[PDB]
């Protein structure tokens, strides 16, 4: 099967989220970089070349957890209780068809590690492509449903609520703006490039009950050791 | 070598001898040399070196 | 690259008109292209010219932020916090100087005057740097004031005596013998309140390399990285496996301390969160049927479930984000109360920047320091960890704490600059931070000019300060950084003390006396002979052998670059993981850090070790490591590598080896004379007894006989690939044995050190006698110095008459005898010479 | 100063002084006397006794061992690990050579795979058949199958142990250890059994001591040609157990050995002879170890 | 080399208890020991009647056997805790001037030279190995026996020989007569029976 | 261990009614066929088994520190072998740079 990239996946999916198409493209490479930037696309890094690029797995990340999240919904009812994600929404439903959903929700992971892991290796530019496309596609998936009647309204909730979480957390790792510094709760605030309140003993080497090379039991007077020669 | 006297330089707050030629102090009669002359026997000499020669003094107890 | 130079067949070098006293010319170049103390010197000019600079320009950058502790005003009550930033520009150290009179014009301090007045040799040290001070407001927006210090001398540093910052320095040999010093001392030593002081050199375990030890934890692997530089910052990771079963990463710097991670925690916060891909990191397939990868998942897959107390709540999520804050709020020292800054959003997104910026820096930095090598660092991080697990299965055994394959001998210039780092940011920095504090309390930001900041500056950094920075250095100098003061017994003393390597000596009994013992690996680097040989100090200290020098740091990014752009070495993001398993390559480390890997191991580090002879490409005190037991390329560069010359041998091996084939060709004809093809074996050195007679007559030194390929630097951990044969006479008797084919011809006196060659026939004398002439010689009465009557000296002893022996040795070429030719008498006279007693003749 | 031998600087009179129990001696030893007179003139008699006593745990004849959530039913196929798949071939060999060792009702499903190390049963001289008796005799609550004893290398043996129902039923009231918890205990109690031995000593070796004996004509002579045993190893009630020897003449290296079997008294002359043997010949008058 | 020979054709078969390791180095200590045959070339380069040397080992003034054999017939087999050189130099060389894995017994620390005719680099570092020993054991036998000594003091120094010839610690008996006879060490004759 | 095809995650394995069954933190629940009926395995003598010592016999030929015999190559006819002494048995293994390896392997 010959896989192609496809630019409409994303442009559909961030109409729906009310955001640019940038952001959506730009998982995994927010950091160092102001969100307003971001949403206007401007200074995007090029496509990865090597295969030991960091954002191939931060783009996977944010795959797996949506798929880790949903998971969690599809099987609600073998946990001793939902976490907290997914049970704000379904706590109004009762057991039986509470027990239900992972027979009317259908899988969405159904090759996704497989092809990902192979593209890595091979071209490490289509990877990055791929796994944003996958997560458009998935999201398109959920929000595409629409029976039967009961789980429409329950499924919507969570793809909104997922891809915004992981929208968020990527965003969350941008360049900060203005603050209060002094909400930490203490008056010095140090930056990642500051040297004055670095460890002391740590610019030494890091690192490292009887001595049996010390004459302490033995009462000997320190000015005539020349005794204990081996002569 | 050292030979120092019948007294000297004293010890501040044990009244012992200072330590060594370099303070023109005594020298130790450390641990070692009680065992032996008390293996020996001499009790006699104990008092006279480390009693009467080192910090040897009276306490009076009620 | 391919070598391309050609020597002369082996076959028609002659040698066999060699003598043992041919050959101590060897040692007579090695130790003029040496000196003896060199290294000294090298270190201090370096640490002068290079370390110091490079240290306050780079690791001394300071961006912190204070909380406006002011009272009620207009701008006032609308700001919060101001921030300080600076960083210095210009850096230089001069030559002693010394005001004559009162406020004269800084005149030169020669070093008997310092030593007579009990003042410091130290020189001024001139610092310039810029400022800038960012206030910010409630509203939002900030004010940003800039300023540029004119150079101004914070302080002096100790200079050493004859390095390039001494006086005795830019005089002649007349003008230092008739100023009261010395005129044939090297130098190498401290001036400090009118005592000598030497900075010894540390043995120290070497960087980038992981050493395992074992032991509550089963099993500990230890691995201090540094990004390349002996002045560089250094941050440890340890390893554990613990008995519970969980594998724990604890990093130690100076921004993080005894916080033990999960293992797979590290993985997840550089985005590769997938399980099943973090364990391919350590057995490096998951498709492997191999025994052993069964035995790493097994301890793996138990590991991930173990409950760390402190890492619970992030232990089963999968999101890096949050994984980042909660380390974050962790290490942070500033952060208080936990979710006053949660309803904020920016200060989230603070302190996750803060701590990719601190991990990327901190992480194995020398792998990198950018985020470009985040994933990189995952795949080194995941080879220490199956390297530890070999040990836990017992594969391999745990380091060897004694070797010195793993060791490195630090100089004055290593441990001054790590003594200066954490004085410099103590008595410079911080006041600089407390008198900023203090100007911006009393004084509006607003109401700041370019005149006032300055002055601040300058005004926090008094002669408290400049007192601060001097004489700590010299306490470091005088409590000892190992140092000791130098006691002039004679000159061989005075040698012998800089040439004295140190160690960081615990108390296991084990480990006491295995550590006091002559090891494997000290012979032609550490002196088997000299030692004390009587209490607690009994192999404490060890002495460089006569030959044995340290080296310096190499270009490392000319060897790194060539590595890269070799069609025989592919780059690291080129290769997977299952390329490097099922294909065996063989990894490629220079320095310690992975670059790539090759189809051929030993053909790459064959064709780099004749790239070295030549020294156009590769230089010659480059160490190239070949480990035969896991396939595997070291290259070496760094600072603080003992190695000693080694003749290279070469043979016919390859001519050999076709007359085999041709003789076994010819006898599978059924030809009767097939032995008649054979050739015999030649192994041989290409030193020739002209070369000999040209060292003595000065138109030969050792410089010009590497360049020539005939003789070259090896390392300890180089020494490991290398059959050396003790003497010439091994090498002519084994010159036709095919069997035993030597890589290198050594000269035997290049085992002992300089005092251990004072002893006459040594070898001919119980070796522990050996080892007390080394304790014996070196407080021998004699001209102690030949400066004696400008100094003013306590306990020191000036023997009027010496004679050379009748039977010499070699240490007399460096050092002055001291003794005379007593006429010995070995005979019972009288029972007054009984239990090691003699008769002196009154005449 | 190598393991279970340490005399190096000082440890065994750390180890008197101390008063350091039996578990932490290093260099603890013990001499055995043969029960029978004539038994010790000759040294094969005495060489063979000596290499019956020597701990031969079933852990050191293993070289790896794999534990399998395994059933074994005759006729029904049940599911089995791929890579050890092969192994049902000589399983109907062992059903149709034992027609009284028939497989239980109550196999749990829990397999224990054994490949043994046919280079230790060769140099230890163990035979397969005497390795199945004392697991057999020793653990009542399994099920044990083995292969052919073979004589040509490239093929393993293999032992197969299957643990019934009652190794749980043993102590399940304490619900603090799962199925896997049990199954793991077992096989650490099935590689720490003893074959061919008594716990405690490790070497056995030959020694020649020389003794006096009352003739039948009053004279006293030295005897020379004695044999006896000197062990690596402490282990007095061990050897006391021994029908091959004379229990009233043993004499241990350990104080604390000694004092829990023979006394107080006894112990006292122990540490006598443990301090001379220290002080070697050139030592202290003998009141002073008393 | 016999006893290497028979290691290659694989013919060292060891016993019950020692494996082929322990075994082959247990053959190659015993195999490299001096004879009593050594002393034969020794007497008859010496004079005893004039021989300043040979007179004060065999009055026992000064010296032993081994002395003279080490200065002047060899000194052989290097041997710490009875055990030959370990290989410390990367896994199999005991230095960097044998080969990986050396069958010879030279590499092992047979030292085939006499102090009198002089010793190699390798058998000077061997015998460094071994000298070094001498220096740390002397270091030992102070720290290490103070620490046993003052412990044996402190337990041992109350018991007093009371007016019964009982030793006691004020008031509790240690021995019921001191050393079962009451007599004195310095008051003790040895006597046959 | 098995991998969860969901989320890439190490699951838990559990035992009911006579069959292992894994499950994940995620919900997702797999039983295991064949391939998973192995709870815990150990070797013993790992210092001196052939797959220690595959690459070092490998690369044997060519270390110039290993010890020579004089025998003669049954491959090449080369007159000289590299000699190797491996394990606490002291095996001897003769190699040489065409490939021939003493013991057949
Ligand atoms: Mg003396
Ligand atoms: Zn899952
Ligand atoms: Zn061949």
């Amino acid at each position: 099967e010959p896989w192609t990239f496809d630019y409409g996946k994303i442009i559909k999916t961030a109409k729906i989220l009310d955001i640019s198409p940038a952001v959506i493209e730009a998982i995994g490479a927010m950091e160092g970089r102001s969100y307003a930037d971001i949403r206007e696309g401007q200074g995007a890094p090029p496509p990865p070349t090597s295969m030991d690029d960091p954002r191939l797995m931060a783009v996977d990340s944010a795959v797996r957890i949506f798929l880790y999240n949903y998971n969690c919904l599809r099987h609600v009812s073998t946990f001793n209780k939902p976490p907290i994600h997914v049970e704000r929404l379904v706590k109004h439903l009762s057991y039986e068809e509470k027990e239900d959903l992972e027979k009317v929700l259908p899988n969405v992971v159904n090759e996704y590690h497989t092809t990902f892991k192979h593209l890595r290796v091979t071209d490490p530019a289509s990877a990055l492509l791929y796994s944003i496309e996958f997560l458009c596609i998935s999201f398109l998936t959920l929000y595409e449903i629409k029976e039967p009647s009961w789980v429409v309204n329950i499924v919507r909730e969570f793809a909104l609520t997922e891809l915004n979480t992981i929208i968020q957390s990527e965003k969350l790792l941008s360049k900060p703006g203005a603050f209060n510094f002094m909400i930490f709760g203490e008056d010095f605030v140090c930056s990642g490039e500051d040297s004055s309140m670095d460890d002391i003993s740590a610019y030494s080497s890091p690192g490292l009950l009887d001595d049996p090379f010390s004459i302490e039991d033995v009462d000997i007077s320190l000015d005539v050791l020349d005794n204990l020669a081996p002569q | 070598r050292y030979a120092v006297a019948s007294y000297g330089p004293t010890d501040a707050l044990t009244g012992q001898p200072l330590d060594g030629k370099r303070s023109h102090g005594g020298l130790r009669l450390g641990e070692m040399e009680h065992w032996v002359l008390t293996a020996q026997g001499a009790m006699q000499t104990i008092i006279e070196k480390s009693h009467d020669d080192s910090d040897g003094c009276i306490s009076y107890i009620c | 690259l391919r070598p391309q130079i050609t020597y002369g067949p082996i076959e028609t070098v002659d040698n066999e008109e060699l003598t043992e006293a041919d050959m101590l010319s060897f040692i007579s170049a090695a130790v003029n292209s040496t000196g003896l103390i060199g290294y000294n010197i090298k270190s201090f000019d370096d640490l002068m010219d290079n370390g110091i600079p490079q240290i306050v320009k780079q690791m001394f950058n300071v961006d912190i932020t204070y909380k406006d502790q002011r009272d009620h005003t207009e701008i006032d009550k609308l700001r919060e916090s101001v921030q300080i930033q600076f960083n210095f520009t210009d850096v230089n150290i001069e030559r002693p100087q010394h005001r004559n009179y009162s406020q004269g014009n800084k005149i030169n301090l020669l070093p008997n005057k310092a030593r007579l007045c009990g003042l410091s040799y130290s020189g001024p040290v001139n610092l310039a740097a810029e400022v800038i001070l960012t206030a910010h407001y409630s509203n939002g927006r900030q004010e940003v004031k800039r300023a540029s210090i004119p150079p101004f001398q914070v302080s002096t540093f100790p200079i050493m005596r004859g390095s390039n910052r001494c006086h005795t320095h830019h005089l002649s040999k007349t003008a230092k013998k008739e100023i009261g010093e010395d005129p044939n001392e090297p130098g190498g030593y401290f001036i400090a309140r009118g005592g000598e002081w030497v900075v010894d050199l540390l043995e120290n375990i070497r960087f980038n390399t992981l050493h395992i030890h074992y032991h509550n934890e089963i099993i500990r692997g230890e691995f201090i990285s540094q990004p390349g530089g002996a002045f560089e910052n250094s941050s440890q990771i340890i390893i554990r496996y613990m008995t519970t079963g969980a594998i724990t990463i604890e990093i130690n710097s100076t921004k993080f301390s005894k916080l033990r991670i999960p293992w797979y925690l590290i993985f997840r916060m550089f985005g590769m969160t997938g399980d099943d891909s973090i364990i391919e990191q350590v057995v490096f397939d998951l498709e492997s049927n191999s025994l052993v990868n069964t035995f790493m998942i097994e301890i793996l897959e138990k590991s991930i479930h173990v409950l760390d107390p402190i890492f619970q709540p992030v232990q089963h999520e999968l999101n890096r984000e949050k994984i980042i804050q909660f380390l974050s709020e962790k290490v942070s020292k500033f952060v208080s109360n936990p979710s006053a800054y949660k309803s904020d959003e920016n200060a989230v997104q603070y302190l996750n920047e803060r701590q990719l910026t601190i991990l990327d820096k901190i992480l194995l930095p020398h792998m990198g320091q950018t985020a470009d090598t985040r994933v990189r660092k995952l795949r080194f991080l995941g080879l220490l960890i199956h390297k530890i697990l070999l040990v836990i299965m017992n594969v391999f055994p745990p380091t060897d704490r004694d070797s010195y394959r793993t060791k490195r001998v630090h100089g004055s210039g290593v441990s001054l600059a790590k003594a200066f780092k954490a004085i410099f940011n103590t008595s410079v920095i911080a006041p600089i931070i407390n008198g900023f504090k203090e100007l911006l309390k009393q004084t509006a930001f607003e109401e700041l000019t370019q005149r006032n900041i300055i002055e601040a500056f300058s005004a926090a950094l008094s002669k408290n300060t400049a007192s601060d920075l001097n004489r700590s250095m010299e306490q470091s100098i005088i409590s000892g950084v190992s140092t000791q003061s130098l006691e002039r017994k004679n000159l061989l003393n005075t040698i012998s003390a800089l040439r004295t390597v140190n160690t960081h000596n615990s108390k296991q009994t084990e480990r006491a006396d295995m550590m006091r013992r002559v090891h494997a690996s000290y012979p032609g680097y550490i002196c088997v002979a000299q030692s004390a040989d009587t209490g607690e100090k009994v192999g404490m200290s060890k002495q460089l052998a006569i030959t044995a020098n340290v080296c310096t740091a190499g270009e490392v990014l000319s060897l790194k670059q060539r590595l890269l752009s070799d069609p025989a070495i592919q780059q690291l993001a080129d290769v997977s993981n299952k390329d490097i398993v099922r294909k065996g390559l063989a990894r490629v480390f220079i320095n310690g850090e992975w670059i790539g890997c090759c189809t051929n191991a030993f053909e790459l580090a064959q064709r780099y070790r004749m790239l070295r002879r030549e020294g156009k490409v590769v230089h010659p005190h480059t160490t190239i490591y070949w480990d035969s037991m896991v396939d595997e390329v070291e290259f070496w560069l760094d600072v603080g590598r003992l190695t000693r010359p080694l003749l290279i041998v070469d043979n016919n091996i390859e001519k050999y080896n076709q007359a085999c084939y041709k003789a076994a060709e010819a006898r599978k004809k059924g030809d009767k004379d097939w032995e008649k093809h054979k050739i015999p074996f030649i192994q041989n050195t290409r030193f020739t007894p002209q070369m000999a007679k040209d060292i003595l007559a000065g138109t030969l030194t050792l410089e010009d006989l590497v360049a020539q390929g005939i003789c070259e630097f090896i390392t300890p951990e180089e020494a490991e690939n290398c059959l050396v044969a003790f003497s010439i006479i091994e090498l002519r008797k084994h010159k036709h044995d095919v069997t035993r084919r030597f890589t290198h011809v050594d000269v035997p006196q290049a085992i002992l050190g300089l005092a251990a060659l004072v002893s006459p026939y040594a070898n001919c004398t119980q070796p522990a006698r050996v080892t007390y002439e080394t304790n014996q010689g070196r407080q021998t009465g004699g001209w102690y110095c030949f400066s004696w009557p400008y100094r003013v000296d306590m306990n020191r002893f000036f023997q009027f008459y010496n004679e050379m022996p009748l039977v010499k040795t070699i240490a007399h070429n460096y050092v002055i005898p001291n003794g005379l030719n007593t006429i010995v008498a070995y005979m019972i006279y009288g029972g007054y010479n009984q239990e090691d007693s003699v008769i002196v003749s009154q005449s | 100063v190598a393991g279970g031998t340490n005399k190096s600087g000082i440890v065994r009179p750390q180890e008197i002084f101390s008063a350091k129990p039996v578990e932490a001696e290093q260099s603890s030893e013990m001499l055995l006397r043969l029960k029978n007179p004539e038994v010790e003139t000759n040294k094969t008699y005495a060489q063979e006794i000596a290499n019956s006593i020597e701990l031969i745990t079933f852990e050191r004849l293993i070289l790896q061992w794999h534990l399998l959530y395994e059933t074994y039913s005759s006729t029904k196929k049940n599911v089995m690990y791929p890579d050890f798949a092969s192994d049902v071939e000589w399983m109907t060999d062992f059903l149709e050579n034992h027609p009284l060792l028939q497989p239980p009702e109550d196999i749990a499903n829990w397999c224990i795979r054994l490949e043994l190390n046919k280079t230790t049963m060769i140099l230890k001289s163990i035979s397969l058949e005497s390795i199945i008796n004392s697991l057999r005799a020793k653990h009542p609550n399994t099920y044990i199958m083995h292969s052919v004893e073979n004589t040509a290398s490239g093929i393993p043996i293999i032992i197969r142990i299957y643990l019934r129902e009652s190794a749980f039923r043993r102590s399940t009231n304490t619900r603090m250890a799962t199925d896997e918890k049990i199954a793991v205990n077992v096989v650490d109690k099935l590689l720490n059994s003893t074959i061919r031995g008594i716990p405690g000593i490790k070497n056995a070796n030959v020694v020649k001591l020389m003794r006096h004996r009352v003739d039948a004509q009053g004279k006293l002579v030295r005897l020379d040609n004695i044999y006896a045993i000197k062990t690596n190893g402490t282990n007095i009630f061990g050897a006391m157990l021994d029908d091959n020897i004379d229990p009233y003449t043993i004499v241990s290296s350990s104080i604390g050995d000694t004092m829990e079997l023979y006394g107080i008294e006894a112990a006292r002359q122990k540490i006598i002879s443990e301090i001379r043997t220290v002080m070697g010949d050139k030592g202290p008058n003998h009141r002073h170890l008393l | 080399e016999e006893i290497n020979n028979r290691l290659l054709h694989g013919d060292i078969m060891p016993p019950i208890g020692l494996t082929t390791h322990d075994f082959y180095e247990k053959l190659q200590l015993n195999a490299l020991k001096f004879p009593d045959r050594i002393l034969k070339p020794i007497m008859n380069s010496i004079n005893p009647e004039t021989n300043g040397l040979f007179q004060m080992v065999a009055t026992g003034a000064k010296g032993s056997n081994p002395n003279m054999i080490h200065i002047m017939a060899g000194i052989g087999q290097i041997e710490i805790n009875t055990q030959r050189i370990q290989p410390q130099f990367s896994f199999g060389r005991t230095l960097v001037y044998y080969p990986r894995f050396a069958l010879e017994a030279q590499a092992y620390g047979f030292i085939c030279n006499s102090y009198i005719a002089g010793l190699t680099s390798p058998e000077f570092i061997f015998g460094e190995m071994n000298g070094r020993f001498d220096l740390i054991n002397k270091a030992l036998s102070t720290s290490s026996t103070g620490y046993a000594n003052r412990k044996a003091i402190f337990g041992l120094q109350s018991c007093i020989v009371d007016y019964y010839r009982r030793v006691s610690i004020d008031t509790r008996l240690v021995q019921q007569l001191y050393g079962e006879d009451g007599l004195d060490a310095r008051q003790l004759e040895t006597v046959r029976f | 261990m098995k991998i969860c095809k969901a989320c890439s995650s190490c699951m838990v394995r559990t035992y009911v009614d006579g069959n292992i069954i894994f499950r994940c933190s995620c919900g997702e629940s797999v039983q295991g066929d064949s391939q998973n009926l192995l709870v815990s395995s150990k070797v013993y003598h790992t210092g001196e088994m052939e797959d220690k010592y595959k690459i070092f016999i490998k690369n044997a030929p060519f270390d110039p520190t290993n010890c020579q015999i004089k025998k003669d190559c049954p491959n090449c006819h080369l007159d000289y072998l590299t000699q190797i002494c491996i394990g606490s048995q002291k095996i001897i293994i003769l190699v040489c740079r065409c490939g021939y390896m003493s013991n057949r392997g």
